[PDB]
RNA sequence: CAAAAUCGAGAGGA
């Protein structure tokens, strides 16, 4: 254990494995409003 | 029976600039357009003999 | 002192 030292009881099942990086980045899909423009027609924010 | 139509205001079919100046109109105002029209033409056919 | 359209199609995410 990395934190302090001691073996873990278990066996930890570790190897090689080949992992991918998918395109869905979360500083793509943070958002957040608070009183920003709104639509022309009933004025209500716009979407997106 | 429908003898005085209503009009709605600016409010409710606005009109939406372009990213330059043409200033598109709603489909609403082109069919009051085409009321009217129609609305003068049927007016002046009617008055003479048709 | 608020600047930055609408309508259709397609591909995605949970």
């Amino acid at each position: 254990n990395g934190f302090t030292g001691r073996k873990i009881t278990s066996q930890i099942f570790i190897g090689p494995t080949y992992y991918q990086r998918l395109k869905h980045m979360v500083d793509d899909k943070i958002h957040s409003r608070a009183r920003g423009p709104i639509q022309i027609l009933n004025r209500q924010p716009m979407e997106g | 029976i429908v003898t005085v139509l209503p009009v709605p205001p600016l409010s409710v079919r606005p009109a939406v600039v372009m990213q330059g100046s043409a200033r598109n109109q709603d489909d609403l105002t082109h069919k009051l357009a085409d009321i009217v029209k129609i609305n003068n033409q049927l007016r002046r056919n009617e008055q003479n003999g048709a």
